[PDB]
C-alpha cells in the first residue's frame, strides 16, 4: 500500500508492546544467566584455567595491564591477588586429585563445581572471553566435519548405537572390520581414510581429555546459554526501537537521510545493551540515549560530507560556529577573525585553516542562468589538455634538434644522444656513456663540451634559437 | 575496425572482467592534501595516476618507469586519461534486483516467473514470502506466505521446504527455471487454447522465453550481485576559483550505496534483529536504484540544493542527455558567428567576410603558408607575426582564401538550404554581407539576424562545398523545383516600375534603332521610361529540338522593356518582357531561363536582373506619404447608411419580430458586406486616375501610387494591408472566438481610438502566441518525419517491378484542382501509355516525363495515366532511382545515395508555421458516383450520388441542372483513430438484423459461403444499409471520418496511400504551399513496414506476429527457390512515432525518445546493430551510408560478402 521505506519500517516496529521497569530487570537477568551458563559451560575445561593462571602470573609481575586480565569482581592488587592466589592454589587441588582418585570419585566432582562456583564471582574482559569461546568452538566444528566426513564415507544403525561411546574408540574400528555384510567391503576400503581421520581426532582428545560425551556436553550447554542471550537483547532492542527513532529525529537535515541515521542509532543502542549493567539501579533509557546520540555523531561526522573531515576538526569547525553566534549575539555584527582568535585561545591561521576548509563542494547541474537548460557542468574546462600549437612545436624542435645533431661526428652526436636522452626510453650518466668505448669520465665530459661548443655557432645554431 | 554492436545483460563474471579494482570505501580526496583515497571513489591504484608517468609516492615519476608498479604504491606509472576508461566495482553484500528489469513496463522478471509485479515487490519490500523448493510438500513455487504463515508451516513441516524474501527469493526462483520446459508448456498451451487473450498473454511470454534460450543470457543475471562504478573522469571531482570543488550526483549516490553495504555487512557480522537487517536491505536496494534511476520507484533523493539527484539513465536520455546534446549534435571548431548586412554588390557565389574573423579561422592555414614561404622560421614566430598583424600576412589571408569555400548557416535550419557554400570576400568591418538573392533560402531579414561560419577543412570537404553546398548549384526548391532565388522587394518594385505604361510621355511615338538608342534616348532625357515607342528587336529562339531561329521585327513597346531586354540572354521570346513586371512575371521568366537555357545563364540573369531592380528603384524615388492613403469619399455615407439600418433593426427587434440570435447574425452580415463594398470602393479610387493624351481627350490610366504600386508589384502588401491602410479594419474576434456586434469603423490613416485599440490587441495578442506555439509544434513535427524515413536511400536504379499508381487530375467539385502534367512532371511511367481510342503507345515505358513530354500528354489530351512510385517500390532496402525519378533540386534523374527521406522529411516541416447539382459544363453523364465529362475524354466534373435529369450516356449541356491544419498533418501521420469512426464492411454480403441486446445493438451478415459474422454497433449509430442488400467489401455502412486502417485493410495499399497524399495536399493547399506528393509516398512508405505473420508456413514465424516486411519478402524468395511452403502476412499501418520505435537498430530508437524501454528490449532480447541507417554512423562517427560516402559502405559489403 506504501513504498517509502520509512513507513514500512515504522509498522514494523509498531507491533511490540513498549517495556516497563520490571521488564527491563527481568531481561538483564535473563542476559546474565546466560552469561553465567556460557561462563560456567567454558570454566569445565582443562585449558582454560591455565591461561587465566598465567595471564595472572604476568600482570602480578607488574609485566601486564591490570584491565586485560579482569573487569570485575562479582559480590553477592589489593583484592584481586588474594582471590587468583585462592584460583592458583584450588587449581593445584584439583589436578592433584583430577585422576588419582578417579574422574568419577566425588571429590573430583566436588572440587569442579566449587571451581564452577569460585569462577562464577568474575567479571572477564570480552576479548579473551571471545577468544577461549573460538577455540573451543572450533574444536568443536573440527569434530562435527570429521564425523559428518565419517558419515559421508560409511553411507547406519550399528554406527547410532555405538555413537554414546565407541564414536572415537578403536573397537567401532575392530568391530567394523569384524562385521561380514554385503556392502563391508568398500567400508572396509574406506577404513584407511577413516583410520587417518581418528588419527587426526586422537590429537584433538588427548588435548581436551574429554572424549567426545563431555565436549558435546559443553557445546550444547554453551548453545543454549548464547541463545537465550541473544533473544533477550534482541527483545530488549526490538522494544527500545522507539527510542532509537526519538533520538534520531533531532539530527534531520544534515547531510544524512532519516532511514541511515535510525540505523545507526540502532547499532549504538545494541552496543549500549552489549555493557548495560542493572545491579546500578538505573533506567535503560539514560544509558541508551547517550550511545544513540554518539553512534549518530559519528555517523554524521564521518558519512555527511563529499570530502571527510576528520571528528576533531568537526568538533573545532562546531566550536568555532558557537563562539561565532554567541559573539553575533552579543555585539550585533559578524566577529572578525582576530575577534573569533582571541575568544578560542588559537592563533588567527589555525583560525582561518579551520573557515576556509569547511565548505560542501557544489554541484554540476546547478542552474546556471534564467533558461533552465544550462548548468555549472557545461563551463568547465580541462586544464591537462596540451594546446595543438605546443605539441606542432615540440615536433617541429624534435625534427630541428636531428638537423643540428646530423652535421656532426657520429661518435658525437651519439655522446649528445645517449647522454640526453634523445631517441630513447631512459637517460644516461657520464658513466655508462664512458662505458661504451672508453671508460674514462672525463673524456666525455670533453666531448659534450665540445659538442656544446660547436653547438652554438652561429653557421650552425640560428634555427634552434628561435624556439626560446 | 568495427562492424556490429551488441547489447545483453552483464554476469557477474564479466563486470568483475571490466573492473579493475573494488571500491571499498566512501572515501574521495584528502581534505588537505587533495589526494586519492586508498580503496576509495578515486583510488589511483584502482582507477590510475592522477599525473602524467607519476605515482603517489612519488619514487617513480619519470617515462622510464613505464609500466611498473609502484611497490609502495600500487599506482600503475602510465597516462592519466586511463582514468576515462578504467573502471571499479562493488561486492553487494545482498542481491539487488535492477530497477530497469523490474519497473520498465512490462516487467520482464514479472512475467518470466509468471507471476504480478505487486507481488514481486511485496517479496522485494520483505513483506511476503516465497516458496522456492516445495520438496516432498503440498507447497508450489511462487506461493506467497505470510510471516505468522510462514512459521506455522514452519513449525508443522521444518526444514523439508525453503521459503525467502527479497531479491534472493528472485533470484533462486529465476536461476531454478528451465526455459525449455517452460517454452514446450507454452506452445503445448497455445496450440490448445481457445481464448485469443490467453492467447496474447502465452505468445508474449514465450518470445521473451525464446529471446532469452537464443541469446544465451540467463535469467538471474537480472538481479544484481556486482555493482560496476563508473571511471572518476566521468564523474569529476574538480576545484574551482576560490578553493571551491565541484562535483557530480554521481559521486553522492555511489558514497550512500557503499556506505548502506558497508553497513549492511556491519550488521551481519554483529549479528542484529531480523528487522534492522531488512530495513538494511530495503535501504541498500532502494540506493541501488536511486543510482541505476532516480524517481521511477519513488520518492527522488534530493542533494544539498533541494533538487533531485541525476543519476546515469538521467545522464544518457532525454533532451538534454548524450544522444542528442553531444552526439547528434555538437560544438565544433573552426566556427564563427556575426550579425549579417546586405551585399548589393555581392556575386551569387560570393559572401562579405570579416577580416579579423578570417584571422581567426583560417590560423593553421596562415601559420602554413609563412612556414612554406619562408616568412617564419617556426611556429611560434608565425604565431606573434599573426598576433602583429603585419601587410604581408593580410596577403597571405587573402591567398589562402582565394578558393577556399566557406559554409554560411542560419539557425534554424528547417531545410538544407539554411546552410550554404559561398566564396568568401574580405571586408573591412564586422558584419557579414549577404547576398540578398539568398535571403529567401535562409528566412533571412536584416533587422538584427546573425549568422554562423564554418570552415570545411580537408579537401572532400572543400569538394563536397564546391560542388553540392555551392550557392550556384541550390537555385531550385528541394520540395516544389520551382526555382528560389526569385527577386524580391526593392528588385520586384524597379523592373515594375521600369516596364510600367503611361500615356502621353517625352518621346512617345519614336523609332529606335534597337535597346542600346532607348538606353541612349533615355540618359539624354529625349524620353521616358514609360514612354511608348516602336523599337528593332533581334530575337532568338531556341526550340525543343535546339533549333536556333533569330528574327529582327519592329516592336511595341516601351523604353524601359527595350533597356531591360538588354540584359536578357539569347534564347527567349520578347514577350516575357513586353508587359509590366510583377513577381510572378519575373519568376516565370526565371523558370523559362532555366527551363531553355540551363544554370550558368540563369545566375548571370538573375544577378543581372537584381542589379538592374536595384538601380533603377533608387532612380524612380518611389516614397510612402500620408497623401498617398486616398480614402474614398464612399466610406462615410456607407457607414452613416449601416448606422442608420442598424437603428432601424434594432427598433424591429424591439418590437419582437425577430430573436437575438438572428438580429446578431444579420448585424454580422450587413457589415461584412459594408466592409466588402468600401474595400472595393477604395480599391476603384486607388488603381486608376486620369490624363491627357497627344490629342487632348481625357484618357484612363493605371494609376502611379506608391502603395497601389507596392501591392500591385507583389513586393510587399496586399489587398487586406491596403483595406485596413486606408478603408475599414473591419470585423475583429473576442478572444474566445466570437465576433464582437460593432466593427471597427476607423483606417490607421484617421487612427482608432481606446476600445478599437483594445479589440485590435485582443487579436494581435492571440497571433503571437499562436505562432509561438505553432514553431514548437511544427519543429516536434518535422523531427518525427525526419526520424520515421531517415533510413530510406536510393540504392540501385532499377528494381526491376511492375507496379505503379494510377495518377488522375484532381477534381473536387465542377472545376480541376491540379492539372495532370503537375502531378506526372518528374516521374517514370510503369506501363506503355497508349492514345486513348487507340492501340499506338505514345509514351513507352521507363521514360521520364519532362516539360516536352508534358506538353505531348496535355495536347494529345490524356486523362488517367500511370507511373512508378515509391511505395510500390520492391527494393530491399531503401528505393531505385526509377521509381523516385526525378530530383526536384536538380531537375534530372535521382542520384543513387540520395537521402530522399531526410529530403521529403524537410519538405513537409518546413511549411509547417504557415500552417494554421447543377452542371457547369457541356458534355456526357457517366455514373459509377456522377460523372460529367467533355467532348475531349477528360472527366472534369465529379459530383456525389446520395441515395437526376439524364441517365447514364445522356449528353448534358451548361447550365443544366440534373441533381487546425498543423494538427491535422499530425494527426494524418501518426494515423490516429477518430473518436467516431465509421464503420466498414468487413466482407462482401447480405446484411441482415440480429438481437438487440441491451446497451448496444447487433448486426449479421451472411457471405457467399454462409458463414454468418456479427458485428457490435452502438445504439447511437445513423445505419444506411438495408437487409437483403449485398454490400461489396469497403462499402460505408455508417458515416463519419473514414480511419485509415480500415481503408488499408479493406481496400488495399493504393488506396490509403491516396488518402494520405490527398488530406494532406488538401491541408498544404488551402495555405497555398506547393509539396510534391513523392514525399508523402516516402513518408508513407516508411509506414507501411511491418506486417502481422497471418498463415505461419514454415518459415519460423509465430501466427500473429509483427515481423518486418522485406525479411519476410526476402525468406519467400528462397522458400520459393526451395519450392517448399511460403507465408502469408497482413500489413499494418503505424504512426511515423511507433514505425520509429520499431525500427530493427536499437541506437537509433535509443536515441529518438524512450531510451528506457528501448535499452531494456534490446538487453533482454540481445539485439544487434549492424548500422546500415545515418543516425548510427553519425553517432559513431563514420561516414554516412548517403551520398560521398554511399560507395564506401558499398566496398564493405563487397568486403564482408567474401
Ligand atoms: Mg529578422
Ligand atoms: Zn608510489
Ligand atoms: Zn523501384
Amino acid at each position: 500500500r506504501t513504498t517509502d521505506p520509512v513507513r514500512m519500517y515504522m509498522r514494523e516496529m509498531g507491533t511490540v508492546e513498549l517495556l516497563t521497569r520490571e521488564g527491563e530487570i527481568d531481561i538483564a537477568k535473563r542476559i546474565e544467566d546466560g552469561i553465567n551458563q556460557v561462563q560456567s559451560a567454558i570454566a569445565e575445561y582443562p585449558g582454560t584455567i591455565p591461561y587465566i593462571l598465567e595471564q595472572f602470573d604476568r600482570v602480578q609481575a607488574e609485566e601486564l595491564r591490570l584491565t586485560d586480565l579482569i573487569s570485575g569482581f562479582v559480590d553477592p592488587p589489593e583484592l584481586a591477588r588474594e582471590k587468583f592466589n585462592e584460583l592458583r592454589g584450588k587449581f593445584q587441588n584439583l589436578q592433584l586429585a583430577v585422576n588419582e582418585f578417579g574422574r568419577d570419585s566425588h571429590q573430583a566432582s566436588e572440587a569442579s563445581d566449587l571451581v564452577l562456583d569460585i569462577f562464577r564471582e568474575f567479571r572477564l574482559t570480552p576479548k579473551q572471553f571471545d577468544h577461549l569461546v573460538e577455540t573451543l568452538r572450533t574444536s568443536m566444528d573440527r569434530v562435527r566435519t570429521q564425523e559428518r566426513l565419517v558419515m559421508k564415507a560409511v553411507v547406519k544403525k550399528s554406527f547410532i548405537a555405538l555413537f554414546t561411546g565407541n564414536e572415537s574408540n578403536e573397537e567401532w574400528l575392530d568391530k567394523v572390520l569384524a562385521s561380514d555384510k554385503p556392502y563391508v567391503a568398500k567400508v572396509r576400503e574406506q577404513e584407511e581414510e577413516i583410520r587417518r581421520s581418528i588419527q587426526k581426532l586422537q590429537m584433538i582428545e588427548q588435548e581436551t581429555s574429554l572424549s567426545v560425551e563431555r565436549i558435546k556436553d559443553i557445546s550444547h550447554r554453551m548453545s543454549i546459554g548464547e541463545a537465550k542471550a541473544r533473544r533477550a537483547k534482541k527483545e530488549m532492542v526490538e522494544a527500545n526501537l522507539r527510542l532509537v527513532i526519538s533520538i534520531a529525529k533531532k539530527y534531520t537535515n544534515r547531510g544524512l537521510q532519516f532511514l541511515d541515521l535510525i540505523q545507526e542509532g540502532n547499532i549504538g543502542l545494541m552496543k549500549a545493551v552489549d555493557k548495560f549493567e542493572y545491579r546500578r539501579g538505573y533506567k535503560f533509557s539514560t544509558y541508551a540515549t547517550w550511545w544513540i546520540r554518539q553512534a549518530i555523531t559519528r555517523s554524521i561526522a564521518d558519512q555527511a560530507r563529499t570530502i571527510r573531515i576528520p571528528v576533531h576538526m568537526i568538533e573545532t569547525i562546531n566550536k568555532l560556529n558557537r563562539i561565532s553566534r554567541q559573539m553575533l549575539q552579543e555585539m550585533g555584527r559578524e566577529p572578525l577573525p582576530e575577534e573569533l582568535a582571541e575568544r578560542m585561545q588559537m592563533p588567527e591561521d589555525k583560525i582561518r585553516k579551520v573557515l576556509k576548509i569547511a565548505k560542501e563542494p557544489i554541484s554540476m547541474e546547478t542552474p546556471i542562468g534564467d533558461d533552465e537548460d544550462s548548468h555549472l557542468g557545461d563551463f568547465i574546462e580541462d586544464t591537462t589538455l596540451e594546446l595543438p600549437l605546443d605539441s606542432a612545436t615540440a615536433t617541429s624542435l624534435k625534427a630541428a634538434t636531428r638537423d643540428v645533431l646530423a652535421g656532426l661526428t657520429p661518435r658525437e652526436a651519439k655522446v649528445l644522444r645517449m647522454r640526453f636522452g634523445i631517441d630513447m626510453n631512459t637517460d644516461h650518466t657520464l658513466e655508462e656513456v664512458g662505458k661504451q668505448f672508453d671508460v674514462t669520465r672525463e673524456r666525455i665530459r670533453q666531448i659534450e663540451a665540445k659538442a656544446l661548443r660547436k653547438l652554438r655557432h652561429p653557421s650552425r645554431s640560428e634555427v634552434l634559437r628561435s624556439f626560446l | 575496425e568495427f562492424d556490429a554492436i551488441k547489447i545483453g545483460l552483464a554476469s557477474p563474471d564479466m563486470i568483475r572482467s571490466w573492473s579493475f579494482g573494488e571500491v571499498k570505501k566512501p572515501e574521495t580526496i584528502n581534505y588537505r592534501t587533495f589526494k586519492p583515497e586508498r580503496d576509495g571513489l578515486f583510488c589511483a591504484r584502482i582507477f590510475g595516476p592522477v599525473k602524467d608517468y607519476e605515482c603517489l609516492c612519488g619514487k617513480y615519476k619519470r617515462l622510464k618507469h613505464r609500466g611498473v608498479i609502484c611497490e609502495k604504491c600500487g599506482v600503475e606509472v602510465t597516462q592519466t586519461k586511463v582514468r576515462r576508461d578504467r573502471m571499479g566495482h562493488i561486492e553487494l553484500a545482498s542481491p539487488v534486483a535492477h530497477i530497469w528489469f523490474l519497473k520498465s513496463l512490462p516487467s520482464r522478471i514479472g512475467l518470466l516467473m509468471d507471476m504480478p509485479l505487486r507481488d514481486i515487490e511485496r517479496v522485494l519490500y520483505f513483506e511476503m514470502y516465497v516458496v522456492t523448493e516445495p520438496g516432498m510438500t503440498d507447497l508450489e513455487r511462487g506461493q506467497m506466505l505470510t510471516e505468522e504463515e510462514y512459521l506455522d508451516r514452519l513449525e508443522e513441516w521444518g526444514d523439508e521446504f525453503t521459503a525467502k524474501m527479497g531479491a534472493e527469493a528472485i533470484k533462486d526462483l529465476l536461476a531454478s527455471m528451465d526455459l525449455p520446459a517452460e517454452a514446450e508448456q507454452m506452445r503445448e498451451e497455445l496450440d490448445t487454447t481457445n481464448s485469443e487473450t490467453k492467447r496474447k498473454k502465452l505468445t508474449k511470454r514465450l518470445k521473451l522465453v525464446e529471446a532469452f534460450v537464443a541469446s544465451g543470457n540467463k535469467p538471474e543475471w537480472m538481479i544484481l550481485t556486482v555493482l560496476p562504478v563508473l571511471p572518476p573522469d566521468l564523474r569529476p571531482l574538480v576545484p574551482l576559483d576560490g578553493g571551491r570543488f565541484a562535483t557530480s550526483d554521481l559521486n553522492d549516490l555511489y558514497r550512500r550505496v557503499i556506505n548502506r553495504n558497508n553497513r549492511l555487512k556491519r550488521l551481519l557480522e554483529l549479528a542484529a534483529p531480523d528487522i534492522i537487517v531488512r530495513n538494511e536491505k530495503r535501504m541498500l536496494q532502494e540506493s541501488v536504484d536511486a543510482l541505476l534511476d532516480n524517481g521511477r520507484r519513488g520518492r527522488a533523493i534530493t542533494g544539498s540544493n533541494k533538487r533531485p539527484l541525476k543519476s546515469l539513465a538521467d545522464m544518457i536520455k532525454g533532451k538534454q542527455g548524450r544522444f542528442r546534446q553531444n552526439l547528434l549534435g555538437k560544438r565544433v571548431d573552426y566556427s564563427g558567428r556575426s550579425v549579417i548586412t546586405v551585399g548589393p554588390y555581392l556575386r551569387l557565389h560570393q559572401c562579405g567576410l570579416p577580416k579579423k574573423m578570417a584571422l581567426e579561422l583560417f590560423k593553421p592555414f596562415i601559420y602554413s603558408k609563412l612556414e612554406t614561404r619562408g616568412l617564419a622560421t617556426t611556429i611560434k614566430a608565425a604565431k606573434k607575426m599573426v598576433e602583429r598583424e603585419e601587410a604581408v600576412v593580410w596577403d597571405i589571408l587573402d591567398e589562402v582564401i582565394r578558393e577556399h569555400p566557406v559554409l554560411l548557416n542560419r539557425a534554424p535550419t528547417l531545410h538544407r538550404l539554411g546552410i550554404q557554400a559561398f566564396e568568401p570576400v574580405l571586408i573591412e568591418g564586422k558584419a557579414i554581407q549577404l547576398h540578398p538573392l539568398v535571403c529567401a533560402a535562409y528566412n533571412a531579414d536584416f533587422d538584427g539576424d546573425q549568422m554562423a561560419v564554418h570552415v570545411p577543412l580537408t579537401l572532400e570537404a572543400q569538394l563536397e562545398a564546391r560542388t553540392l553546398m555551392m550557392s550556384t548549384n541550390n537555385i531550385l526548391s528541394p520540395a516544389s523545383g520551382d526555382p528560389i532565388i526569385v527577386p524580391s522587394q526593392d528588385v520586384v518594385l524597379g523592373l515594375y516600375y521600369m516596364t510600367r505604361e503611361k500615356i502621353n510621355a517625352k518621346g512617345e511615338g519614336m523609332y529606335l534603332t534597337g535597346p542600346a538608342e532607348a538606353e541612349k534616348a533615355y540618359r539624354t532625357k529625349t524620353a521616358e521610361l514609360h514612354a511608348r515607342v516602336k523599337v528593332r528587336i533581334t530575337e532568338t529562339i531556341k526550340h525543343e529540338n535546339g533549333k536556333l531561329t533569330t528574327e529582327t521585327k519592329m516592336i511595341d513597346t516601351t523604353v524601359g522593356r527595350a533597356m531591360l531586354w538588354q540584359i536578357v540572354p539569347k534564347g527567349l521570346p520578347y514577350s516575357l518582357v513586353n508587359q509590366k513586371l510583377g513577381k510572378k512575371q519575373i519568376s516565370n521568366l526565371l523558370n523559362e531561363a532555366y527551363r531553355k537555357l540551363g544554370l550558368k545563364d540563369t545566375v548571370i540573369f538573375a544577378d543581372q536582373i537584381m542589379y538592374t531592380g536595384f538601380a533603377y528603384a533608387a532612380l524612380s524615388g518611389v516614397s510612402v506619404g500620408i497623401d498617398d492613403m486616398v480614402v474614398p469619399a464612399a466610406k462615410y455615407t456607407e457607414i452613416a447608411e449601416a448606422e442608420e439600418e442598424v437603428r432601424e433593426i434594432q427598433e424591429q427587434f424591439q418590437s419582437g419580430l425577430v430573436t437575438a440570435g438572428e438580429r446578431y447574425n444579420k448585424v454580422i452580415d450587413i457589415w461584412a458586406s459594408t466592409n466588402d463594398r468600401v474595400a472595393k470602393a477604395m480599391m476603384e479610387n486607388l488603381s486608376s486616375e486620369q490624363v491627357i493624351n497627344r490629342q487632348g481627350e481625357q484618357e484612363k490610366q493605371e494609376s502611379f501610387n506608391s502603395i497601389y504600386m507596392m501591392a500591385d508589384s507583389g513586393a510587399r502588401g496586399s489587398a487586406a494591408q491596403i483595406r485596413q491602410l486606408a478603408g475599414m479594419r473591419g470585423l475583429m474576434a473576442r478572444p474566445d472566438g466570437s465576433i464582437i456586434e460593432t466593427p471597427i469603423t476607423a483606417n490607421f490613416k484617421e487612427g482608432l481610438n481606446v476600445l478599437q485599440y483594445f479589440i485590435s490587441t485582443h487579436g494581435a495578442r492571440k497571433g503571437l502566441a499562436d505562432t509561438a506555439l505553432k514553431t514548437a509544434n511544427s519543429g516536434y513535427l518535422t523531427r518525427r518525419l525526419v526520424d520515421v524515413a531517415q533510413d530510406v536511400v536510393v540504392t540501385e536504379h532499377d528494381c526491376g517491378t511492375l507496379e505503379g499508381v494510377v495518377m488522375t487530375p484532381h477534381i473536387e467539385g465542377g472545376d480541376v484542382k491540379v492539372a495532370l502534367t503537375e502531378l506526372a512532371l518528374g516521374r517514370v511511367v510503369s506501363e506503355d501509355i497508349l492514345k486513348p481510342g487507340t492501340d499506338e503507345v505514345l509514351i513507352p515505358r521507363n521514360t521520364l516525363l519532362d516539360e516536352k513530354w508534358c506538353k505531348v500528354i496535355n495536347d494529345n489530351s490524356v486523362d488517367q495515366i500511370k507511373v512508378r512510385s515509391v511505395v510500390t517500390c520492391d527494393s530491399d532496402f531503401g528505393c531505385c532511382a526509377q521509381c523516385y525519378g526525378r530530383d526536384l533540386a536538380r531537375g534530372h534523374l535521382v542520384n543513387q545515395g540520395e537521402a530522399v527521406g531526410v529530403i521529403a522529411a524537410q519538405s513537409i516541416g518546413e511549411p509547417g508555421t504557415q500552417l494554421t447539382i447543377q452542371a457547369k459544363n457541356n458534355g456526357s453523364v457517366k455514373l459509377h458516383e456522377l460523372t460529367i465529362i467533355d467532348e475531349f475524354g477528360r472527366t472534369k466534373e465529379k459530383h456525389k450520388l446520395p441515395y437526376l435529369s439524364k441517365a447514364d450516356g445522356d449528353a448534358v449541356a451548361a447550365g443544366e441542372t440534373v441533381a487546425g491544419g498543423l494538427p491535422r498533418v499530425a494527426d494524418l501521420f501518426e494515423a490516429r483513430k477518430p473518436k467516431e469512426p465509421a464503420i466498414l464492411a468487413e466482407h462482401s454480403g447480405t446484411v441482415s438484423f440480429g438481437k438487440e441486446t441491451k446497451g448496444k445493438r447487433r448486426l449479421i451478415i451472411t457471405r457467399d459461403s454462409g458463414d454468418t459474422y456479427e458485428e457490435m454497433i452502438p445504439k447511437h449509430r445513423q445505419l444506411n444499409v438495408f437487409e437483403g442488400e449485398r454490400i461489396e467489401r469497403g462499402d460505408v455502412i455508417a458515416d463519419g471520418p473514414e480511419s485509415p486502417h480500415d481503408i488499408l485493410r479493406l481496400r488495399g495499399i493504393h488506396a490509403v496511400t491516396t488518402y494520405i497524399a490527398n488530406e494532406v495536399q488538401e491541408v498544404y493547399r488551402l495555405q497555398g504551399v506547393k509539396i510534391n506528393d513523392k514525399h508523402i509516398e516516402t513518408i508513407v512508405r516508411q509506414m507501411l513496414r511491418k506486417c502481422t505473420i497471418t498463415f505461419a508456413g514454415d518459415s519460423e514465424f509465430l501466427p500473429g506476429e509483427t515481423v518486418e516486411y522485406s525479411q519476410v519478402k526476402i525468406a519467400n524468395r528462397k522458400l520459393v527457390e526451395e519450392g517448399k511452403e511460403p507465408a502469408r502476412f497482413e500489413r499494418e499501418l503505424l504512426g511515423i512515432t511507433k514505425a520509429s520505435l520499431a525500427t530493427e537498430s536499437f541506437i537509433s530508437a535509443a536515441s529518438f525518445q524512450e531510451t528506457t524501454r528501448v535499452l531494456t528490449e534490446a538487453a533482454v532480447s540481445g539485439k544487434r546493430d549492424d548500422l546500415r541507417g545515418l543516425k548510427e554512423n553519425v553517432i559513431v562517427g563514420r561516414l554516412i551510408p548517403a551520398g560521398t560516402g554511399f560507395a564506401y559502405h558499398q566496398d564493405r559489403q563487397a568486403k564482408r560478402a567474401q
